[PDB]
């Protein structure tokens, strides 16, 4: 669907799970012969999704 | 005859379910609707295209802007979604638009054009809308 | 459930405006 | 939820008795006389307002529409 | 000829909605419904 915020009770209506989505800033760095070296970032990489307690700072 | 000629008529409860259907430019285009002039005269006009309206208006619940392009033999102009009548075609308005299409020097539509015209509401009605269609509904 | 008009809900005419 | 329409002990009607006693604390009684100007003298009865939790307020919060 | 109507759990519409559709609200992209009230008697005695 289009995107929106889960609300917690319509995770809790629906059976999911109360989550974010979490991220990382990934730096791809590498070198090699000749002395080519290089450190693309991949900006907000996407690692997994961890569940929110309720009414914590973090919760909506 | 008015009788076979109502049931291509198109009355006010009908177009409320399809505002937002796609489509609707192959359907209603070459039925019949009573539209309002204004005291109780009414005219058979002809559903030629599909326009719409810098107007926002409220349709009991509902909310339409569109436009009609209606056209009563040769006196055409535009139309809201609002001023047709969920009255069957008479007797006297039937014979006013077919002296309508005799002056204009329009044909009139073979009675197999309606009978294969009024069938397509029918399955429009009927039909499963398992496409992308609620999406552009909500929209 | 079709057309439960039971004439109606008052028809607005064109030239009224 | 809501208060009850009759003491449960002896059966008298006390539901038509909770809006007058907020009406009453409004008013800057002492629940002792908010309860004794309604007319409930049994110990019974008494207990049905002091102790009523109204939470249909709350509930009443929880709109369906608008 | 009976289309099973449903209420919007957030638009609080009524949607009328036949087998093989998605459950969501033609009013907005809502995901619960809920049926409406019975049509058949429904009788308690007041004890
Ligand atoms: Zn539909
Ligand atoms: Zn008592």
């Amino acid at each position: 669907g289009a995107p929106s915020p889960m609300m917690p009770n319509e995770a809790r209506l629906r059976n999911l799970t109360y989550s974010a989505p979490l991220y990382v800033d990934i730096t791809k760095t590498v070198i090699k012969e000749g002395e080519e070296q290089l450190q693309t970032q991949h900006q907000k990489t996407f690692i997994g999704k961890i569940p929110i307690m309720l009414r914590s700072t973090y919760c909506l | 005859l008015p009788e076979e000629l109502n049931r291509v008529r198109l009355s006010r409860h009908k177009l409320e379910r399809w505002c937002h259907m796609p489509f609707f430019a192959k359907t209603v285009t070459g039925c019949f609707v009573r539209i309002g002039i204004g005291k109780p005269v009414y005219r058979v006009a002809e559903i030629t295209g599909v326009v719409e309206t810098a107007k926002v208006y409220q349709l009991g619940g509902t909310r339409t802007n569109k436009g009609l392009q209606l056209r009563h033999g040769n006196d055409q102009r535009v139309f809201r979604l609002e001023f047709v009548s969920n009255q069957e075609f008479t007797e006297s308005e039937f014979m006013k638009w077919k002296e309508a299409m005799f002056s204009a020097g329009m044909q009139l539509p073979t009675l197999d054009e309606i009978n294969k015209k009024e069938l397509s509401i029918k399955e429009a009605l009927n039909y499963k809308f398992n496409d992308q269609d609620i999406e552009e509904i909500v929209k | 459930t079709s057309t439960y008009g039971r004439y109606g809900s008052q028809t607005p005419m064109y030239g009224s405006g | 939820m809501i208060i009850p329409v009759r003491c449960f002990t002896c059966g008298k009607i006390v539901g038509n008795k909770w809006e007058a006693y907020l009406g009453l604390l409004q008013a800057e009684y002492t629940e002792g006389d908010a309860l004794d100007a309604l007319g409930l003298k049994r110990y019974c009865c008494r207990r049905m307002l002091l102790a009523h939790v109204d939470l249909i307020e709350k509930l009443l919060n929880y709109a369906p529409l608008e | 000829q009976q289309p099973m109507i449903y209420i919007c759990g957030e638009c609080h519409t009524e949607n009328e909605i036949k087998s093989r559709d998605p459950i969501r609200c033609r009013e907005c992209g809502y995901r619960i419904m809920y049926k409406k009230r019975t049509k058949r008697l429904v009788v308690f005695d007041a004890r």
